[PDB]
């Protein structure tokens, strides 16, 4: 196979999802949406800047939804202004499971990607393991379904010596 | 008094776009609230792009900034610009003659502005290297005391990174 095998995340995605979540004020069964950043031509996906998105649903109309396309377009070319090797891979979600417009969702952001869109549930409540789980859509024996891929949480040096620096005092 | 407290990704934005931009100069704005006389709390910070003139008003765009404020209100962050950030790659944190006159510009817009100065090189593990100032009122600049405000909840998403030391 030649299929991504596993995905890292850099601890201020992690951070930047939860301040996306708390900022919005978001609550009971809602969940808040971005993208993701990072690079995903190798078989390990590097996962390392986000922006939060405008997205609104009721779960009590499981298919409907708005992704705003203008912001992602406008976002992103301001992104490509700061830093051209952060590019967009995919999108987040607070979860803090799949839901049951996930697969649809993600077909939207293959327009938008180079890569197989990955998919990012970041739980910002982080209940029970990691907080995220990372997701790839494919076809099986035929239709469409997620399929899971290891994470873990790297740093580069810059990250790793603010993370040090913030978790002194404990 | 005085304080400045930096949150948890306005760190490690400043951290990042400074070690990114190495070995030159980067900038950007501060986010969030003066909260009273002495304390000015930062929650978020944004890269403004690398300008030929290098840091200085000038490298101030106001179209992105104002495109990036408006984007960052649709997604529950309308804060304030509470000042700038920029790096000195190498050579520690103080403020420049232009720097002054880049703060002096602030200031004007907000008299409460405060600049923030990293230095993604001598910045390294066990120690951080930055420092806050504003201008001594009526030209000298004086250095305000950093804390880092951080949720129960940012400090379990942190301890993520290198777990089995937890
Ligand atoms: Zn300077």
């Amino acid at each position: 196979s030649l299929q991504h095998e596993k995905v890292t995340i850099a601890p201020l995605v992690l951070l930047s999802a939860l301040d996306h979540y708390e900022r919005t004020q978001t609550k009971e069964n809602k969940r808040c949406v971005g993208v993701i950043l990072g690079d995903a031509n190798s078989s390990t996906i590097r996962v390392t800047n986000s922006f939060a998105l405008p997205f609104e649903e009721d779960e009590k109309n499981s298919d409907v939804w708005f992704l705003d396309h203008n912001y992602i377009e406008n976002m992103n070319e301001m992104c490509k202004k700061i830093n051209a090797k952060e590019k967009l891979i995919g999108w987040y979600h607070s979860g803090p499971k799949l839901r049951a417009s996930d697969l649809k969702i993600n077909e939207l952001f293959k327009k938008y990607t180079q890569n197989n869109p990955l998919l990012l549930i970041v739980d910002v409540k982080q209940q029970g393991g990691l907080p995220t789980d990372a997701y790839v859509a494919i076809e099986q024996v035929t239709e469409k379904t997620f399929l899971h891929l290891p994470c873990t949480i790297e740093a580069e040096e810059a990250e790793e010596i603010g993370v040090e620096h913030l978790l002194r005092d404990v | 008094k005085e304080t400045v407290y930096i949150s948890s990704i306005a760190l490690l934005k400043m951290l990042k776009h400074g070690r990114a931009g190495v070995p030159m100069e980067v900038m950007g704005l501060m986010l969030g609230e003066f909260v009273d006389d002495y304390t000015v709390n930062v929650v978020d910070v944004f890269a403004m792009p690398q300008s030929g003139t290098g840091v200085s008003v000038e490298a101030v765009d106001d179209v992105f900034q104002a495109k990036m404020m408006d984007m960052l209100k649709q997604t529950g962050r309308d804060q304030m610009v509470v000042g700038w950030y920029h790096s000195h790659p190498g050579f520690g944190c103080w403020l420049s003659s232009v720097d002054v006159n880049t703060q002096k510009s602030f200031e004007q817009l907000n008299s409460r502005a405060v600049a923030v100065v990293v230095d993604p090189i001598q910045s390294v593990k066990g120690k951080v290297v930055i420092d806050a100032f504003r201008l001594i009122d009526t030209r000298h600049y004086y250095s305000l005391n950093i804390d880092y405000h951080k949720t129960a909840k940012e400090t379990k998403m942190l301890m993520n990174l290198h777990k089995e030391q937890w």
